[PDB]
């Protein structure tokens, strides 16, 4: 019972644009895939620690030693929008469209 | 093209020798792609200028008899989610179509250490999600055994590029079988490492935990001088092993009598086809015929490889996937107005159908109420996974089985079917989930399109994995086959 | 109806490089020029954890008595911003390096032990500066060191947050990891606010106040939230949850969201940061690597060295100030007399000249003089007026320009 609310409610999470076109067909394979996820549900895990991590190692810092960043022009190459050395972005953070 | 089908050490020795200048490798590698690709489709970027100067650069230094790498003048393809500075690497995606990286990937550092010749990117599926390369948003990769077949997924390109003789040796991603399972279907030798065995920097990420780059080639020597190659520890990857001993040719040529080998009935299981568990089983008296002590076993959560692998892996990239909101690089959309709609406009238009399947499902495993019975459960059925190897591997000293659960199937026969699609990840996904070394090499063709013998190994013991795949490969190989296609 | 508030505080390690980039931790004025791939979230880089860091963020734990962790991995706080470029900031949520401790302050009564829940590593974001209908971002400081601090709910009026912020504060600046000065953002504070009356268990409504730039400046928004919702808890008030912006200039804090719920950060462990485990010998080295903090520094100037109550409280605000002090005193100078001096007539002096740089213009070999000439010398006081200044921004010896003058 994956509801088209979830679905809304997922996307913006995601924050990926969807329609009441897509939504639909969404909350369908969302849910399909998820009884792709019951399957688990049939495997014994009560005391069975969560694995995070494969390996075994163990304390691996790096030394305060600093690194000239990269020229301005270097980390900005890349970005379509970017005005007087910054990446920029709307911000006419409002209500119908923040 | 004349050398287009020389061995990684054939080439290498064909090169030390002076009987063939590394300028000429090259010719030849480009003349086999404009022949062969518009056909195949493997390559996406290729760096035919720069190749041509490197190759330029080692004729000087093999006249000057100076030629240093264990690799040489050999040419290389290489999967476009592992980056190449200056050279486009897309990840098969609209959203960093024309993407240009500024760094370098530690792959490719320790490749060019050793002289190889980046001859291209690969293609794939968008962002390393697929079974059959099909999602690519440029070009659809085919199987060179079967030009109605897909060539697999996601490293399709890869395993592609090396059958069809465009490149001796090539490198791909593995995060749930995206290197073994291509390998498989095209009937070529692949590797995925033991997890830690290759650094990840440069590695553009689907999942932390999972992914891992390896070599494609022709035969498993190859295969494991490549290895050599890219391995070791990395102070650019805090996960990347600290294992300094990475001959992995010292023991090819020596026998497999007395291998302890496991076959888990899991793994011939139902869903498995019955041409595919017909080469393995044959595969296995081939073994049998060889030394090797081969008894059946049981890997009793195998079943569960698949559904912990997708939540697991989706809910990852439910977080690896965000720093794409184009602002520092990448697709960005014109028609956004609100900083919501730069977000949700550029990553929905950038995006595929597949990716933002993954996302959407990652999303909401990882999200509030969801959490523990849907992320964390899948993180404890990883440690069952784990434990049944573990066990496994008291006894044995090797791990057998199929590949894949069937031979490569049909261009959009299952491009539309994700749940179809997805079990073809039935005998690969696991490994990546205890993370050991896997690896495929072809053990016969039904119908003409190749079946994959999978070989899974103890942590960092990938020694081992190439020395029974070796023995096997003596008694079968496709590596006259490839030359007729 | 006790006013139940918690603090979320922030503090700025000032190491060379940054929490887990190379990248220079300290920048200059040019924008986006203190970056590198993995600060600017490119594709395919991964996070490499700064050693020292982590050695101070356990340095900080210890001084505010919290149990250090054994086992402690870094957590992926998932959420979009242009601040934010990875999309998720490497911080901690279980096992954070440091739990359950805390630390004593006095307010208008007598002694409280405030509790302090956690303390863990995360790394700083980017600013984004707001020009027109657009927004410029400088990924110049994203990536810096930073830890978080969040008290037990345990304060119970604005009067004694900041009390709180003073001694925590203090206490951080002796651990020498960071300036913690709010002026200079090296320390921020966020204030969590709930009325709930006597008799019941059942809260009115919860408030997150942010926009709180200085020690003064959160006691106005909290007593001002304190006032706002002790009305609406009376009058009819509507039970809610919200995040409320303070306003410097009219002294309110003004509603800009009511929370649907929890904010959802999809925590999870981070993959590509190896687990740490705290040993003894580590905890030792940090350990040992503490001085003696304000609190136990202050209750060696009461009985050893009797001096009064107000005393002890302002010369052990910095430990600079406390070294200074201790430095003359052994020198030769009567321990009151200093105590006098620096309590007043420096710390005037400091302020009205803001010479917070107390290291570089006068000195204890200096002061120590000025104190003797004072005290037995040459006879009293008036002199002290000007012998001061010119001794403290000018030179080292006020028994030669007494005599050079
Ligand atoms: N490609 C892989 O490594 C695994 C699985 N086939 C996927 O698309 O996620
Ligand atoms: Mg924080």
């Amino acid at each position: 019972k994956v509801t088209r609310e979830e679905v809304e409610h997922i996307a913006n999470l995601a924050r990926l644009q969807i329609s009441p076109e897509e939504t639909e067909e969404m909350a369908n394979t969302l849910e399909s895939i998820l009884d792709f996820a019951k399957q688990n549900d049939s495997a014994d895990t009560e005391g069975v620690e969560p694995t995070y991590h494969v390996l075994d190692l163990q304390n691996v810092l790096r030394e305060d030693k600093a690194i000239k960043g990269i020229p301005q022009e270097l980390a900005l190459k890349n970005a379509k929008e970017t005005e007087d050395g910054q990446f920029k972005v709307p911000t006419i953070m409002n209500e119908e469209d923040a | 093209m004349s050398i287009r089908y020389e061995s990684v050490e054939n080439l290498l020795t064909l090169i030390k020798d002076k009987k063939i200048k590394p300028s000429d490798v090259v010719k030849d590698i480009y003349d086999a792609i404009e022949e062969t690709d518009p056909t195949i489709k493997s390559f996406l970027a290729l760096d035919k200028e720069n190749a041509i100067k490197k190759a330029q650069e080692l004729d000087e230094l093999q006249a000057k008899d100076q030629m240093d790498g264990k690799l040489f003048g050999i040419p290389m393809g290489i999967k476009d989610n592992i980056i190449t500075n200056g050279l486009e690497t897309t990840c098969a995606s609209k959203m960093l179509e024309g993407f240009v990286p500024i760094y370098e990937s530690t792959v490719m550092e320790k490749l060019h250490k050793e002289n190889a010749v980046l001859i291209g990117k690969l293609n794939m599926d968008e962002f390393a999600m697929g079974g059959s390369t099909e999602t690519s948003y440029f070009k659809k990769t085919v199987n060179p055994f079967d030009h109605k077949a897909v060539p697999g997924g996601s490293s399709g390109g890869s395993a592609a590029a090396v059958a069809a003789g465009l490149v001796p040796l090539s490198l791909g991603s593995d995060t749930g079988g995206s290197i073994r399972q291509p390998a498989a279907y095209c009937g070529v030798v692949g590797m995925k490492p033991t997890y830690g065995r290759v650094s990840r920097f440069g590695l553009v990420a689907f999942a932390s935990s999972l992914d891992q780059i390896g070599p494609l080639t022709r035969n498993v020597k190859d295969n494991a001088i490549v290895l050599e190659a890219i391995s070791g520890a990395d102070v650019n990857d805090s996960t990347s092993a600290p294992v300094d001993d990475v001959d992995f040719t010292s023991e090819i040529g020596k026998d497999i009598k007395g291998l302890k080998v496991a076959l888990p009935k899991e793994y011939l299981g139902e869903g498995v086809a019955d041409d595919v568990k017909e080469a393995v089983q044959n595969a296995v008296e081939t073994l049998k015929s060889l030394g090797a002590v081969v008894e059946e076993v049981s890997l009793p959560n195998t079943k569960f490889g698949i559904p912990s692998y997708y939540v697991i892996a989706s809910s990852e990239a439910s977080s690896n996937l965000s720093r794409f909101d184009g602002i520092r690089y990448g697709y960005h959309s014109k028609e956004a107005h609100s900083l919501e709609e730069l977000y949700k406009m550029s990553r929905s238009e950038g995006f595929g159908k597949e990716v933002k399947r993954r996302i959407f499902l990652g999303t909401f495993a990882l999200s509030s109420g969801y959490y523990d019975a849907y992320y964390k459960k899948s993180q404890k059925v990883r440690t069952l996974i784990k434990n049944d190897f573990d066990k496994v591997f008291e006894n044995y000293d090797v791990v057998v089985g199929p590949t894949a659960p069937t031979t490569a199937f049909n261009l959009g026969e299952e491009i539309d079917d994700p749940l179809t699609m997805y079990a073809n990840d039935l005998l690969t996904t696991p490994v990546n989930l205890a993370g050991l070394p896997g690896i495929s090499v072809p053990c016969g063709q039904s119908n003409g399109r190749p079946i994959g013998l999978q070989f899974i190994g103890k942590p960092f013991d990938e020694k081992t994995l190439y020395r029974v795949a070796y023995q096997y490969e003596t008694q079968y190989n496709l590596h006259d086959v490839y030359e007729k296609l | 109806f006790e006013t139940v508030i918690g603090l979320e505080v922030h503090v700025e390690l000032k190491t060379d490089s940054k929490m887990f980039s190379p990248s220079p931790a300290h920048f200059g004025a040019e924008p986006n020029s203190n970056t590198n791939v993995i600060d600017l979230a490119y594709p395919g880089v991964l996070p490499v954890v700064n050693k020292r860091a982590v050695d101070w963020a356990m340095r900080a734990a210890m001084a505010l008595n919290m149990e250090i962790a054994t086992e402690s991995k870094f957590d992926r706080k998932n959420y979009f911003y242009p601040d934010n470029p990875k999309a998720y900031q490497i911080s901690q949520f279980d096992q954070p390096i440091g739990e359950n401790g805390y630390i004593d302050i006095e307010v208008d009564g007598e002694t409280k032990r405030i509790g302090i829940t956690r303390l863990h590593m995360e790394e700083d974001a980017g600013k984004s500066t707001h020009k027109g209908e657009y927004s410029l971002v400088d990924l110049n400081r994203q990536g810096t060191p930073l830890i978080e601090i969040v008290s037990e709910p345990d304060i119970r009026s604005p009067k004694e947050a900041y009390a709180y912020l003073e001694k925590l504060r203090s206490i951080i600046q002796y651990t020498g990891v960071s300036d913690v000065k709010m002026e200079e953002g090296s320390l921020r504070c966020d204030a969590n606010i709930s009325l709930r009356p006597y008799g019941q268990e059942k809260f009115g409504t919860k408030a997150e106040l942010k926009n709180l730039n200085s020690f003064n400046y959160v006691r106005k928004g909290l007593e001002y939230e304190e006032k706002r919702q002790e009305e609406e808890l009376l009058n009819g008030g509507e039970i809610g949850q919200e995040t409320r912006r303070f306003d410097e200039s009219t002294g309110k804090t003004i509603l800009m969201r009511v929370k649907e719920g929890s904010d959802d950060y999809r925590y999870f462990p981070e993959p590509d940061i190896v687990p740490l485990y705290i040993d003894d010998a580590w905890k030792e080295r940090v350990r040992q690597t503490i001085p003696e903090l304000p609190d136990e520094r202050k209750a060696k100037y009461v009985n050893e060295l009797g001096l009064p109550a107000y005393d002890a409280h302002v010369l052990t605000l910095t430990k600079e100030m406390s070294d200074f002090f201790e430095s003359t005193i052994e020198h030769g100078a009567d321990v009151k007399l200093t105590s006098n001096w620096l309590m007043g007539g420096v710390n005037e002096y400091l302020n009205k000249n803001q010479v917070e740089l107390l290291d570089t213009k006068l000195t204890p070999e200096n002061l120590a003089g000025m104190i003797k000439l004072i005290e037995d010398g040459t006879m009293s006081s008036k002199i002290a007026k000007k012998v001061f200044p010119e001794l403290a921004a000018k030179g080292g010896n006020a028994k030669q320009i007494m005599e050079d003058n």
